């Protein structure tokens, strides 16, 4: 019974950072080699263990966060970063023992007109903590004046879709992103020979 | 929260905003101009009303947070940008009749047409007919002709609306807390902050001729030079004490004596360094233009165009359906997406017009992590700067030989070198005296100290005083010759090209010692440098985020402007020309004139 990464990997649709999707995974077979024997990835970065010899390890369970982000903010999907996306949408804790990979999807993702799905939380009081989720679409305030959920001066809709398409540099193109995090417990089932 | 969080909180919002808009309008701006039609320019001006009114709410947005609280000077700046009212401070029918009538000025120039008198079936408009004379005819009276009919038609039209552009300008510069039109111009260079570093709007004219005076020397040599060998072009038709005749300079208006060189050339024996037909027998075309202008900004360390780039842009003329706009531009849309549009000859200009353009495209693509509003030159000359380094390293004899399209056999004799630094001075040099008089009237019209009565003559009281030129017809006040040049017409300021003329041989002398250049200056080719390309991108990448001041610190040592620079390229063909000169007049009265 092997694990079904291709569910969240060949996935149709894929969600926005702000509402980034997480898939568990537990007792089953996973073979890595099905990713690590491709050049499909743009990224691929592994922390806290080795990359390739994860084959022989077994851990009791395996997390699949999946989402959407611009080429440029790929680069805060990493321990210890700072940006608005790792700020506000997504965070890795300091002690991560995982793997981000993320592949350009222009061609899927972006469309001539204009592809204004995918979105992104701007505007929060205080940082995430490692692996929150926020989805409040509670207008922003930012100023003194109470906002009573009209949107107007000092208060700020808080998300913000991203612009996607076919002539966007490559820092403003559409990447997705799957994110593996590997949880261990003095419990027993994720092996995968 | 504190008034700089709420405008930092603010100008983070606009800046996500914004990019969106501006990419759209500009993907419609360019839609319109490689495919000129109806709905295309129907759609860019639905953009652009789009991107003004944002703009326009955005600016009353900003104006509610009080400047004076903020103590950031990066989001000071911000915050000033976005609050100019800018057209905003006129009333309903004055801002329509302003747009009104600076699309009419815009639209005579560039459509007016003369007629020849002797064949009046033939008509021409000032591209490519009048130009293609002014540059190549020999024929005083063909010439004469054209510069005549030139101005006594379109600067005919041009005058009153002028004259009313004027008025207007100036009520919206005047409520826009600036003196004049002139000042609100002059503001582009303003540093008001940064202790050290600031820069008043009137420490530019100071600057500006404290400068001129220095460069006055060289050009009155070169003027002496140029003016014996035009005697020998046109006998009986120039006086040797007096002032150059307007319609004999090369092109409409003097403002780049490079047709002369035919009539100039110190030494017409030696070949000429043109690498046309090098570049046809090659086999080149655009592609490999373009090609070789990115191999030579990767050998000096800066990154290649993208593959957006080489899939967007538009690099030859697209024929006979699909019409275009052929002057060449560098787009910076935004969302990292880099163009250039140009219709490209096979031809050594248009080799270092290439390169010229590119290095626009790495100005923008050096400042491109900057936020919205900082993604602009430091000031107005700092692109084309760039720019002419760039070209000025691909038209050295060295690197044309590298590049394979000059012999290895070319001699380069003391002589080759005066005929290069001539050709050269013919173009930039000659450009100076024209450019600081014509923003100098500019300047006095704008401030009030020449009144319309009066226009004209003190234009060619200038003309005579200063450049040295004189018409060769008589003017009164019904013509408006300063607005028959494109420039003019169109609203833009001009002083961009002296200071940028300046800052150009600045940076030269920078980089080339950086590249640890030995010879003259004008020998250098910065070809291979990843030192002089690291010191380059240290200023690329500010933008505007630093005073222009400290970014021209950055890569040459000084606060300011210099001419030192600029002299010592050219010092060489300065003694050559006090030589020549030595039983030659150096000056010219300003009172004689081909008519009586
Ligand atoms: C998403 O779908 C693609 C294909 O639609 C999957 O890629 C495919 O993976 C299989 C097995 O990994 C490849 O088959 C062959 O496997 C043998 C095993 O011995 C190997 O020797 C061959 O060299 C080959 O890899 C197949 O070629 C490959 N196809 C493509 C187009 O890459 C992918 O695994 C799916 N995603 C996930 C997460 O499963
Ligand atoms: C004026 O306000 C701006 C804020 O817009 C200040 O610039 C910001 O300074 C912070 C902290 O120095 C920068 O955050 C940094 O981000 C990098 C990203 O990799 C990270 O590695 C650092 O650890 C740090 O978190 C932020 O990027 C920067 N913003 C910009 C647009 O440059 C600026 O310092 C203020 N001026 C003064 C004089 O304080
Ligand atoms: C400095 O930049 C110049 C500009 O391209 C480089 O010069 C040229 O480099 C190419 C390849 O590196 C040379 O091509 C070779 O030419 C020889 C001689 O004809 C030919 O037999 C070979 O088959 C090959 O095509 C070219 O000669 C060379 N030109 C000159 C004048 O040197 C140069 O490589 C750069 N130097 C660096 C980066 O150190
Ligand atoms: C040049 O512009 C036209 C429209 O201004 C582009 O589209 C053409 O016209 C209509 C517009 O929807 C279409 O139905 C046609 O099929 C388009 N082609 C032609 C030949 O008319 C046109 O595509 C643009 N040219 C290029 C090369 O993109
Ligand atoms: C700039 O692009 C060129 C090619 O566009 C790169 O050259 C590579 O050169 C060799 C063979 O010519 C190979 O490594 C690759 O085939 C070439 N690249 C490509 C995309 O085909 C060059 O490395 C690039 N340089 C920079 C700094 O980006
Ligand atoms: C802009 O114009 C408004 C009037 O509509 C005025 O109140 C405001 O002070 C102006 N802004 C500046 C900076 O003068
Ligand atoms: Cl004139
Ligand atoms: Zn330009």
């Amino acid at each position: 019974n092997l694990c079904p990464f291709g569910e969240v990997f060949n996935a149709t649709k894929f969600p926005s950072v702000y509402a980034w999707e997480r898939k568990k995974i537990s007792n089953c077979v996973a073979d890595y080699s099905v990713l690590y024997n491709s050049t499909f990835f743009s990224t691929f970065k592994c922390y806290g263990v080795s990359a390739t010899k994860l084959n022989d390890l077994c851990f009791s369970n395996v997390y699949a966060d999946s989402f959407v982000v611009k080429g440029d903010d790929v680069r805060q999907i990493a321990p210890g970063q700072t940006g608005v996306i790792a700020d506000y949408n997504y965070k890795l804790p300091d002690d991560f023992m995982g793997c981000v990979l993320a592949w350009n999807t222009r061609n899927i993702d972006a469309t001539s007109t204009g592809n204004y799905n995918y979105k992104y939380r701007l505007f929060r009081k205080s940082n995430l903590k490692p692996f929150e989720r926020d989805i409040s679409t509670e207008i922003y305030q930012a100023g003194s004046t109470p906002c009573n959920g009209v949107e107007g001066f000092n208060c700020y809709f808080p998300l913000q879709s991203y612009g996607f398409q076919p002539t966007n540099g490559v820092g403003y193109q559409p990447y997705r992103v799957v994110v593996l995090s590997f949880e261990l417990l003095n419990a027993p089932t994720v092996c995968g020979p | 929260s504190t008034i700089e969080e709420q405008a930092k909180t603010f100008l983070d919002k606009f800046n996500h905003e914004a990019e969106d808009l501006f990419y759209q309008s500009s993907l419609a701006s360019w839609n319109y101009n490689t495919n000129i039609t109806e709905e295309n320019v129907q759609n860019m001006n639905n953009a652009g009303d789009k991107w003004s009114a944002f703009l326009k709410e955005q600016s009353t947005l900003a104006q509610m947070y009080p400047l004076q609280e903020i103590q950031n000077l990066t989001v000071k700046l911000q915050l000033q940008a976005l609050q100019q009212n800018g057209s905003s401070v006129l009333s309903e029918d004055k801002s329509k009749r302003l747009n009104t009538i600076l699309n009419t000025m815009s639209t005579i120039y560039s459509t007016g047409k003369v007629c020849n008198p002797d064949n009046p079936q033939e008509c021409l408009l000032l591209e490519p007919g009048l130009n293609e004379i002014m540059a190549n005819s020999l024929d005083y009276n063909e010439r004469l002709w054209a510069w005549e009919s030139w101005r006594s038609e379109v600067g005919k039209q041009l005058r009153p609306l002028y004259e009313e552009y004027v008025v207007l300008k100036n009520e919206m510069a005047r409520a826009n807390h600036y003196e004049d039109y002139g000042d609100y111009w002059r503001g582009d260079y303003e540093v008001n902050g940064v202790d050290g570093y600031d820069y008043s709007r009137g420490q530019l004219i100071e600057d500006v001729e404290h400068t001129f005076e220095e460069i006055k020397p060289l050009y009155e040599h070169l003027h002496a030079y140029v003016r014996a060998k035009l005697m020998n072009a046109y006998p009986s038709y120039i006086s040797p004490i007096g002032c150059l005749p307007a319609h004999l300079l090369g092109d409409m208006w003097g403002r780049f004596w490079t047709n002369l060189y035919s009539l100039t050339v110190p030494f017409g024996q030696k070949p000429n360094i043109d690498v046309t037909d090098a570049m046809v027998d090659q086999a080149w075309d655009a592609q490999r233009i373009f090609k070789e202008a990115e191999k030579f900004f990767v050998s000096v360390g800066l990154p290649n165009m993208t593959q957006g780039f080489w899939e967007n842009s538009m690099l030859t003329d697209p024929g006979n359906v699909q019409k275009a706009v052929c002057h060449p531009t560098a787009w910076d849309l935004g969302k990292g997406d880099f163009r250039i549009l140009m219709c490209t000859k096979v031809t050594m200009d248009d080799f270092l017009t290439a390169h010229h353009e590119m290095g626009h495209i790495q100005y923008d693509m050096a400042y491109a992590a900057q936020p919205f509003l900082l993604r602009n030159g430091a000031n107005e000359g700092f692109h084309e700067a760039v720019g002419e380094i760039m070209s000025l390293s691909a038209a050295t004899p060295k690197h044309l030989k590298s590049i394979g399209l000059l012999s290895p056999d070319f001699q380069e004799d003391n002589e080759t070198e005066i005929n290069f630094l001539l050709k050269q001075a013919l173009t930039i040099v000659g450009t100076l005296p024209f450019t600081y008089m014509l923003e100098k009237w500019r300047w006095m019209v704008f401030k009030g100290e020449i009144p319309k009565d009066q226009w004209m003559k003190k234009w060619w009281e200038m003309k005579r005083e200063i450049v040295g030129v004189v018409e060769p017809v008589p003017h009164d006040e019904t013509y408006c010759d300063p607005a028959s040049l494109f420039h003019v017409s169109n609203d833009y300021s001009f002083i961009r090209y002296y200071t940028r003329t300046l800052y150009q041989f600045q940076f030269q002398e920078a980089l080339c010692q950086a590249a640890k250049h030995e010879g003259p200056l004008h020998k250098c080719d910065i070809s291979n440098s990843t030192e002089a390309g690291q010191k380059l991108f240290n200023m690329l990448r500010l933008g505007k985020s630093e005073p222009w001041t400290l970014a021209l610190e950055n890569v040459v040592g000084a606060k300011n402007m210099n001419v030192r620079p600029l002299l010592n390229y050219f010092e060489p063909l300065f003694t050559w020309l006090k030589d020549q000169n030595k039983n030659s007049f150096v000056g010219w009265s300003t009172d004689w004139s081909p008519y009586a």
